[PDB]
């Protein structure tokens, strides 16, 4: 009876490489929560990377990473994926996956109520 | 609050009735004293120490009435402050309304997706504030909140379309937004505007009536001290002439009937304040 | 693009000292501002949402207030487990999410 998000797939990678980060959600299904990827550079603040709404299929990206990342989801196995391509030196960070409820009501107003453990990408 | 107001005016009316009963009893005693035309010192020192009792009690009743009037003024001021707060919230809601209309115009005149997205961001912030800007379980209130839920949902749809570069679909979503806004929030806006105008009119008329009531009380208080001055400028002087006496005997009758005109005016003003307050 | 300017960038306080963190929004974002706490090496957790609503489980010493585009986080009694980086974040829309620079409250 614990809602949690677990990130996986991050790690050391050469510049310009490709890796699919995964955010597996348990205790709740994706279909009623948008999933957001937010990165924190080493010693820097938080920065929103992308989100996906599986209910409507909408996906949006940060301007610094638009055109390089691809966010997708699989509701059958209740997971989200972020394919990272053409990686550069500023893409190294801890990536967290958070859930955000849908409008209207408390679910939307609660913002990122649950965050994942976050995975390091270098 | 409102029950306290009703209790105050009720008790003020009761005090008014007691002071008119005391005045008429004093008039009856004076009449029965001076019909016999008795110049005995004992009767004057006693049947006018009747005026002394009436003025001692009536003045204490006037003090109680003044305290009740001050409490009434404080409660009316609290009501006016509540109305001022509600008017301020309505002004904020109208400002959010104007922001929504301005950004709808911008969306209509826009040509690229960036302008549409910026206008929709402003619309969403304005709609969230307007939904929160409200002072409360009437059907119109629920329809207003639900209409703003649907309105922010339509803003979401327009933003989703704009983020894909579809400008025309964003304008179409904005048009549907206008239709939903008209069908849901306009009635509440009209009702709030009408209530605010009516409350401003009620405030003006109640400021006028309260001023009249305070003037009536101060005038009655001035008459009471004139009553004491006349009685003892005639009492302590142990007057003896019948002509000097008669003149006073009428002065007080005209003063007492003038106090009657004042006391009934106070009664009708209090009845007006009750009707206008419920 | 909405900027969310957080001040101060860092403050030093002791146990019990009232701590105030301020955030300015480049434009009106309604009350769609949340305050997150982050310990070193841990994910951010939600402290305040709707700019004034306290999330379940958060101690009541934490509080949030709004005044126009200014948002304030207040820790009335800084407890020894309250040293962390606090972030103001506006969430007006899904794709318009921006975070504050973060205030590092240290004991
Ligand atoms: C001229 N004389 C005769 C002198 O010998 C007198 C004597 C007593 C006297 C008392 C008076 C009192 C009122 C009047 N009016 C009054 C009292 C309470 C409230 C209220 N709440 C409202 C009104 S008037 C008055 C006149």
């Amino acid at each position: 009876s614990e809602v949690q998000l677990v990130e996986s797939g991050g790690g050391l990678v050469q510049p310009g490489g490709s890796l699919r980060l995964s955010c597996a959600a348990s205790g709740f299904n994706v279909v009623d929560f948008s999933l957001h990827w937010v990165r924190q550079a080493p010693g820097k603040g938080l920065e929103w990377v992308a989100y996906i709404s599986s209910s409507s299929g909408s996906t949006s990206y940060a301007d610094s990473v638009k055109g390089r990342f691809t966010i997708s989801a699989d509701t059958s196995k209740n997971t989200a994926y972020l394919q990272m391509n053409s990686l550069r030196a500023e893409d190294t960070a801890v990536y967290y996956c958070a859930r955000w409820g849908y409008w209207p009501g408390e679910p939307w107003w609660k913002a990122f109520d649950y965050w994942g453990q976050g995975t390091l990408v270098t | 609050d409102e029950e306290r107001l009703k209790e105050i005016l009720f008790f003020l009316l009761l005090i008014i009735i007691f002071v008119v009963f005391l005045l008429i009893v004093d008039y009856k005693f004076l009449e029965e004293f001076k019909e016999k035309n008795v110049t005995d010192k004992e009767e004057f020192n006693e049947v006018i120490k009747i005026d002394e009792a009436v003025m001692l009690i009536s003045a204490f009743l006037l003090a109680i009435a003044a305290a009740l009037l001050k409490e009434l003024e404080e409660l009316i001021r609290k009501r006016f402050e509540e109305w001022e707060k509600e008017e301020e919230t309505l002004k904020k809601l109208e400002d959010n309304w104007e922001t929504l209309n301005d950004n709808l115009k911008v969306i209509e005149k826009a040509d690229n997706a960036a302008q549409v997205k910026d206008a929709l961001t402003k619309m969403r912030a304005a709609a969230l504030d307007a939904q929160k800007a409200t002072p409360p379980d009437s059907p119109e209130m629920k329809d207003f909140r639900h209409g703003f839920d649907i309105l922010v949902g339509q803003i979401d749809d327009a933003l989703k379309l704009a983020n894909e570069g579809k400008v025309k679909e964003a304008q179409a979503a904005a048009e549907q937004l206008k239709t939903t806004r008209n069908a849901y929030i306009q009635k509440y806006l009209e009702k709030a505007k009408e209530t605010m105008e009516k409350r401003k009119e009620i405030r003006r008329e109640l400021e006028k009536i309260l001023g009249v009531l305070a003037g009536l009380y101060v005038g009655a208080a001035f008459l009471m001290v004139i009553a004491k001055f006349l009685t003892k400028k005639i009492k302590e002087e142990n007057t003896t002439d019948k002509e000097k006496l008669n003149e006073w005997y009428e002065f007080v009758y005209v003063l007492l009937i003038f106090a009657f005109f004042i006391i009934l005016a106070i009664a009708v003003v209090l009845l007006k304040l009750l009707e206008i307050l419920g | 693009d909405i900027q969310m300017t957080q001040s101060p960038s860092s403050l030093s306080a002791s146990v019990g000292d009232r701590v105030t963190i301020t955030c300015r929004a480049s434009q009106s974002v309604s009350s769609a501002v949340a305050w997150y706490q982050q310990k070193p090496g841990k994910a951010p957790k939600l402290l305040i949402y709707s700019a004034s609503s306290l999330y379940s489980g958060v101690p009541s010493r934490f509080s949030g207030s709004r005044s126009g585009t200014d948002f304030t986080l207040t820790i009335s009694s800084l407890q020894p487990e309250d040293f962390a980086t606090y972030y103001c974040q506006q969430y007006l829309y899904y794709s318009l999410v921006t975070f504050g620079q973060g205030t590092k409250v240290e004991i």
